[PDB]
């Protein structure tokens, strides 16, 4: 869905400049939200095979 | 003689390979995987005014991009046991008629592909150590 909303979103702001581009496609890649330095959803993870 | 020269362009069923990328299920859990995909030319006249010249690396990188990005728009959706079960079975299957199907086809570009694998399932260090 933010896939489906960013490419009407971006379309509709590119009209005014009358730059005459047609876009293809919006892809959107991976989105690792830890930051690189909260990589601490491991124990978050290893919560279940400690409890068993 | 002179005024003209013209291009030779293979026609044999091409291959691509990659190396390993991390993403991510419901589950918060993350994997790996490594895929490969088969891909063919439909049709020339398209496939050669569009990707500048015809050497591989631009198709490469087109349908790098668009592999990436349905394959993993795909295996956010199953559970953590459903990547191991079948993962060719409704996976493989599903997402290469969504990526070969007007623009944003693969095939307006005019590439055709044949069938995409998955090679293998590794975990991160910390679960490993853990299992």
């Amino acid at each position: 869905v933010i896939r489906s909303d960013t490419q009407r979103e971006l379309e509709e702001t590119i009209r005014p400049y009358d730059m005459g581009i047609t876009l293809l496609d919006v892809n959107f890649q991976a989105a690792r939200p830890p930051e690189e330095v909260k990589a601490a959803f491991d124990d978050a993870i290893a919560a279940r095979e400690n409890e068993q | 003689p002179f005024i003209e020269t013209v291009k030779m362009l293979d026609a044999r069923i091409q291959t691509m390979d990659n190396q390993a990328d991390r993403f991510v299920t419901k589950e918060k859990k993350d994997l790996i995987v490594d895929s490969y995909i088969k891909w063919r030319i439909s049709d020339f006249s398209r496939y050669y005014l569009a990707t500048g010249g015809g050497d591989i690396s631009q198709a490469e990188v087109l349908l790098k991009r668009k592999f990436s990005d349905r394959l993993r728009s795909e295996i956010g959706r199953l559970d953590v046991k459903d990547i191991v079960t079948d993962s060719r079975g409704r996976l493989t299957l599903e997402v290469r008629d969504a990526l070969n199907s007007n623009p944003n086809s693969m095939a307006a570009l005019g590439i055709e592909v044949v069938d995409v694998r998955i090679k293998q399932i590794n975990l991160p260090t910390e679960v490993s150590e853990a299992i």
